[PDB]
Order: structure tokens, then sequence, then C-alpha cells
RNA sequence: UCUGAGAGUUUGAUCCUGGCUCAGGAUUAACGCUGGCGGCAUGCCUAAUACAUGCAAGUCGAUCGAAAGUAGUAAUACUUUAGAGGCGAACGGGUGAGUAACACGUAUCCAAUCUACCUUAUAAUGGGGGAUAACUAGUUGAAAGACUAGCUAAUACCGCAUAAGAACUUUGGUUCGAAUCAAAGUUGAAAGGACCUGCAAGGGUUCGUUAUUUGAUGAGGGUGCGCCAUAUCAGCUAGUUGGUGGGGUAACGGCCUACCAAGGCAAUGACGUGUAGCUAUGCUGAGAAGUAGAAUAGCCACAAUGGGACUGAGACACGGCCCAUACUCCUACGGGAGGCAGCAGUAGGGAAUUUUUCACAAUGAGCGAAAGCUUGAUGGAGCAAUGCCGCG
RNA sequence: UGUACCAUUUUGAAUAAGUGACGACUAACUAUGUGCCAGCAGUCGCGGUAAUACAUAGGUCGCAAGCGUUAUCCGGAUUU
């Protein structure tokens, strides 16, 4: 089974306006890489471009990706 | 969803052809006793119609009514 | 079972699978308290062989209590 | 072709009944209409069971056309009528059922929302 | 057909159609709330048999059935003929 | 007999006709001020508005082949079932949107219909054939799935034989639209499992199955009677009314159809409109009756709407199918899941209607010879002084 | 559900009351403020100068872990 060694956690330090929710999405997208239920080509490319900051940082803000 | 309810679709698609087929082997004697009203056809369909009421596919209430009809012509022969 | 809570009260009935709990009922039984240690079950097991004998047969929870009347004894035998 | 104050059925799910052209969106003086342009309309008759009011103008698309347009493939498709499908303020559509077909003239053009609610494409 | 009695006597009103009869049977009874004697009138439609055919004016006997056709539902049993 | 209470209010003052308010019980009550408990019931009448998620019908290996894994040299023992097939699913669960008439309440007639399993005993469970999932391979495929060819068993399917008994027809007889019975013509039933015994042969216990045959039971159909307001609603009705022939649902029936027709209902008020679940029952008074038809018990129907068919014994089927319709959600944009008036719970409404609760302990249900599986039916617990009793 | 319940188990008045109303109808009143202003209220009807009709204090009366309050139904209303 899975051991007390294999839950680790990863926390993006920096402020908005640094690339840094481009950079947090990059790396749940290619991770979160699933190709049967859908994700593919929804999670692609998701756009946290700042033309409008808010709707992105509020739609995107949660706790903790797995 | 309900695994019985599906279990019990496909198996009645199963019977649903089978049971039109049966339906369809009784209506097509039934025309040749329209057309030839004699006893041999008579006796074919009232086998059809036993063969359908052991399986229970026609109610012996609607057996009995059908073949009263054919054998109330047959009569008038 | 019906009455106030805290309190099991079944009145005994002829029962026919298909019909609901504690619904219209073909035929009652008796009356039987399962918490009172003594039997008291108003049956006149006259009538109770006719249902046995035209079928639709109620609750097997009172067979036992139908074996120890010696019900079964004569039933069986009234069989044959 | 279709041109300005040209009543046409509505082809999703608004209410109206028919629905005239007033302006082709775009530069002036064009006043030719073609598939997939982008007009001003008004509504010419809508129960109120719907979601439009008579009298209001919005914008719409025309999809169907009787006049017919050759694509560059060299074959030409026609129809017997005229359908146009309003549309919200952008690229999304205000309906959400379609009734008929559509083509593929304004695939590359965008407008996928509205294909995602249509049965086929040309 | 031979099932038990049931009475419905009353006052053919019309025979128009062919052995098919418009009765008229009135009954009095009394008031639920007050025990007056008031009158009601209830038509029927009933079918003459072969064997006794129905004349306007005359008291019947009207029975029960299997439906003859829609809304007939009933049979002439006995007829006390013209008088 | 159950069982009976009045006062004030007009006037300068008096009486009389009449009205109004108060004096008391009850809630599917709530608000406002406070607030201990035990016992017990009750806790969306509004949006049958839309509603995320878990449950709300599952079960059967003593039905079958096969598949996988723990032991075992393999064989085989051991654990499960993906599928087929079987039973169950139509009942429970919930609401009153809609329904003004046999729907409801009640008695008959069904010589007008059926009922798997339960109850009645009897003929039998004879011999064959063919496929088929499961499995593999190929294709369409992101999966979802779908398509194509082989592989496999059955209490699954399909011929034939026996068919006392049954259906059908004919001859005779009983009786007042049908009864019982003698002979004849015709027609059609299946399958073995599991266990024990026996070298075998064969025999036995139970189950599964067909036929026949008794009740009980459910449903359906007709019936008299009563069962809202409304005349500031006088005509309504065209398979309608009726007949002949035929077809058709369990049956009779224009139920439907071919033909012939002209009536039928109807000032004892039809038709029209509004409203409506009904009944037993809850309250009020002694009663005439009114009030409300919480829960409950029965009956009635739909399950977002309009329709249709199938399986099944029974459904046009709470969470079956398909079609059309309004929406959500996913989609790679090709197409798909569909529908909590089930238990909950939330957005909103309102005065307000609750744990996103436990176990099926007990009853029941569904199934299986069984160990027994499921059960938000069912029985407990939680919140709230909504109400009653007791209690500090 | 170690629940209910029981046994001088231990300490302990200690751990728990508010409510409406008093002119009459209909048992339950006096003081201060008050000037048709405030306000009461189911009715008669109260308050523009000693207000038992109002606001408050006290007293008093009636209910009670409930009291009032409205909606609504039967009685009184035999007032279809």
């Amino acid at each position: 089974t899975v051991d007390l060694i294999n839950f680790r956690n990863f926390g993006i330090m920096a402020h908005i306006d640094a690339g840094k929710t481009t950079t947090s999405e990059r790396i749940l997208f290619h991770s979160g890489r699933i190709h049967k239920i859908g994700e593919t080509h929804d999670g692609e490319s998701v756009m946290d471009w700042m033309e409008q900051e808010k709707e992105r940082g509020i739609t995107i803000t949660s706790a903790a990706t797995s | 969803n309900i695994k019985s309810n599906e279990k019990r679709l496909r198996q009645n698609i199963k019977r649903n052809l089978n049971n039109k087929g049966q339906k369809t082997k009784l209506k097509t004697n039934v025309k040749n006793f329209h057309k030839e009203i004699n006893l041999d056809n008579l006796g074919n369909v009232y086998s059809q119609a036993d063969r359908l009421a052991r399986k229970g596919i026609i109610s012996t209430n609607r057996a009995r009514r059908l073949k009263s009809r054919n054998v109330a012509v047959l009569n008038k022969t | 079972r019906m009455g106030r809570v805290h309190y099991p009260t079944y009145r005994i009935v002829a029962v026919d699978s298909r019909v609901k709990r504690d619904g219209k009922y073909i035929a009652l039984i008796g009356h039987l308290n399962p918490a009172l240690k003594e039997n008291k079950c108003k049956i006149d097991e006259a009538v109770a062989l006719e249902w046995l004998n035209k079928g639709a047969k109620p609750t097997d929870t009172v067979r036992s209590l139908f074996s120890q009347t010696g019900l079964w004894k004569k039933f069986v035998e009234s069989k044959k | 072709m279709v041109s300005f104050m040209t009543r046409l059925n509505v082809a999703d799910n608004t209410g109206a009944k028919q629905v005239g052209i007033i302006k082709v969106l775009g530069s002036t003086r064009k006043r030719y209409a073609f598939l997939g342009d982008v007009v001003v309309v008004s509504v010419k008759d809508a129960i109120p069971s719907g979601m439009v009011k008579k009298g209001q103008v919005l914008r719409a698309v025309i999809v169907r056309t009787k006049k017919g347009q050759q694509r560059k493939d060299g074959t030409h498709l026609k129809f017997d009528d005229n359908a146009c499908v309003l549309i919200k303020e952008d690229k999304s559509p205000r309906g959400t059922r379609i009734f008929g077909p559509v083509a593929r003239e304004l695939r590359e053009r965008g407008y996928n929302k509205i294909l995602s609610l249509a049965v086929e494409v040309v | 057909k031979r099932n038990q009695r049931k009475v419905l006597i009353g006052i053919v009103k019309s025979t128009k159609n062919a052995k098919t009869a418009t009765v008229q049977v009135e009954s009095r009874f009394k008031h639920p709330l007050y025990h007056k004697s008031v009158v009601r009138h209830k038509k029927y439609q009933a079918h003459n048999e072969g064997e006794v055919l129905a004349k306007d004016g005359d008291k019947v006997q009207i029975v029960e059935t299997r439906p003859l056709s829609a809304t007939k539902r009933f049979r002439i049993a006995k007829i006390i003929e013209r008088a």
C-alpha cells in the first residue's frame, strides 16, 4: 500500500503579476495529464493570462490540487 | 441507474425478437387458412396456437376466441 | 407493529406476501405482546386451519407459536 | 439576395416568429448580404412565452439562405428559405437548441458554440 | 338468462328504434334531511329479445345483463301489456 | 334522554325588529417576550420550482459454461462472479398537479375475464438439434462505446414422441342465454439439478418444470342510490343513438370497422364556468348539521410535459425503453448522462416545516434447499416548548 | 444503550419564571407625569387640567414553561 513518505505537498511561493499563475497552470496540466476522460483539450492551454486578473484568480484559487 | 433494469432490457430485446417471429409465424398460417379453408390449415393454425399458448405468448381466451372464429368459418363450409 | 414508541405491539394477522405492512389485512389472527413472557394470543385454531387450507400462508414467526399449541400435530394428519 | 427590411424566420429558442434586417454590420454601403454576415435585426412577431419582446433590436447572423452562394469547393448548396440565428453580444448565441442543419462556411471563422448546438454541418 | 330477481318496473316513453325502447321509471323517495315524498324520473334503454316486444304505455320488468351495446346494459324481463 | 349561560351596544327616558363586539374549545399554526426535564405525537397547506452528492430492488453457483486468483507435481480443494439464463421488479416509497364522474361510498350481477408463486390431488418430468454470449481476434475509436469473424454451457431456444387430463367440432341427453354428461373428428408438455444408496444396473429425499385440478386472492367491466357552487350558464350531442356482418383487449360492448339509417340527452336544469382528491375520519354544539378532509387506513393518478409500443401474470412502469418538447452537465464538438411529488439537503418563497443520522436489532419485502444478500420500506436516535401529560 | 431504571452512592436549598390585565362589560387600584399633545383599545368608549381607561412606580388579580397575539373553524348566532 501507500507509505507515509508518498504524500508530498508543494507550494507555489510568489506574488501575482509574476507569471506565477501560468506556471501553476502548466504544472497542473502536465502533472494532471488525463487522456481518457476528456481533460486533454480542455486543459491543454487553460489560460489565466491577465486580461482580467480577478476572474482567473478567483475561479482557479482553491485549497489544494492533487 | 438500475442494473436489473438494463439486464431485463437486453433480455427482452431478444425476447421481443422471438415473440415477433412467433407472432408472424402464426399470422402467415392464419392467412394460409384464409386462402385455403380446409381441415389441414385449421389443424396447423390450432397447433401453432397451442405452441404459443404453451409458453404463454397468447392468452388462452384470445386463442379460444380466434379458433372459434376460424372453426365457425370451416363449419360453414 | 403499531402504538407509541418504546411499546412494541404487533397484532397477529394472516398476511399475503403482496400486501404492504399494517395495511388492509385479510383477517387478524389475534393480539400478542412480545415483551411479556406469557402466551396471550387469541386464536381459535379452526379458522386458522381454514386459512391454511385456502392458502396465503401467514407470517412464519407464529408457526412456532402454533407448534406449542399442537396445531401442526393435527394439521399434518388432517392433510392426509 | 437577402437585404434590409427582410423578415425571415428564427431557428433557435427565442419565442419569436419573424424578424427583419435593419442594417448589415460592417463597412457602409455594402448593401449585399452573404452567408455568416452579422446583421442588426428587429423582431416582427414573438410570443411572450419565449425570451424575446416585440420591437426590440438585437444582433443576428444568417445561416441558411434562399439565394444560395457558391463555396470554394465548387459545389453550391442552396436552401428554399432564409434562416437567421440571434447572437447575444458576442460569438455566443442566445439560443440553446437549433432547428435544422447548418453549413461549415463559418467553422474557420469561429462560431463553435453554434455548431455545438447544431445537428448537421455542411 | 336466469339471474336472480331485479325489479326495474317503469313506464316506457319511446320505442322509435328497432326493438330498442326508452323506458321511464318514476321513483318516489324521502328527503334525507326533511323526509318528504319527492319523485324523480330516470331514463333507461332496453332491448327487445324477439320473443318479447315493447309497446308504449305499458308496465315492464327490466333486469341487468351483459352490455348489448353502448349505454345498453339491461334487458326486458316481463311485460304487462297494453291496458 | 345525549344534553341548554349570557352581557353590552339606538334613546331625554320606554319597548320592539335587526346588527355588531365580547364570554369559550381547536389548529398541518406562526409571530412577539421568556425558557428545566421526563412520556408521547407532530414538524413545506406556498414553488407537482429548479435541484450536487449516498442510499431508496435486488437476488440466485444446489441454474449454466467460463474467467480470475490462494494452495496443490498436475489433477483437484479453496474465494469471487463478468455474462447468459431465472425470479423479482406493477409492491413498498411520495404527492394531490390534474381529474365533477360509477373516480369516490355501498349491494348485487359477472349466463362476460384472468390470476406465476400459496392451498387440492392426479398424468408426467421421453428422445434429439441448433446456435449464443462469456472468451479471443480485427476495425471504428481518447475513453465512452459501436461494428465484424471465430470460440462456449445451461432449469436458455427450437422439431419430433407420449399425452390419462385439456381446447376445438359433431351425435345424444340436463335445465331457464347457459348448465352438467356418454361416443366420435382435430390439436398441442417439458429438464434436469443437488444429495444419498447401490460394483454396476437400479432405487430413494428434496427442488426445478409441464399438464390437469380446488379455493383464496388482485385487477377489470355493468348496476340503483346518495355523494361542490353556479340560470347574471336553453339547448347539448355525429360512432353520438340503434341495428346487420366482421375484426379486436381478459372478456360483452361503434371498443374498432363495412352497410342501413335518426335519433339520444335535454326546464325533475342538460350543456357551460370556477373550484375539488374522496371516504372512514379531526373539531364544534345535545342535536339537526357545520367545519377540515394533517398524519393515519382504504380507494383514485400522474411521476418536467405531451404520446407510443415492448417484456412481464399483471405497467403504459417512483429512480423501464423510444419519440417530440425546456434546461443543466461533459465533449477531443463527433455525440453523449438524463431527470430526488424516495430518504435527505440546499438556492428562493413564506410564518414555517428539520440530521446532507444509525441499523435492518425486530416485522416485512425481494430472492435463494443454504450459509443467507439488499433494504434512507421498517424500527431507533438528533433538532424545534408546534402541541398534550407529568415534574421541579 | 453502561440507555431506561435501581441501590442512605457523594455534596448540596442549593441547579432552573415569566406572562397578561385592574372604568364597566368580566374577579382583580392607588400614587407621579400628562394637556385632544401623547397615547389606550374587543365594545361601550377613554386623555384639551387632581386620569382607578393613557405612560411609569408600587399594590393587586389570572395563568404558567409557558402567557398573550393574530389567522381560521363550531357554539353563543334559533342571526337562512
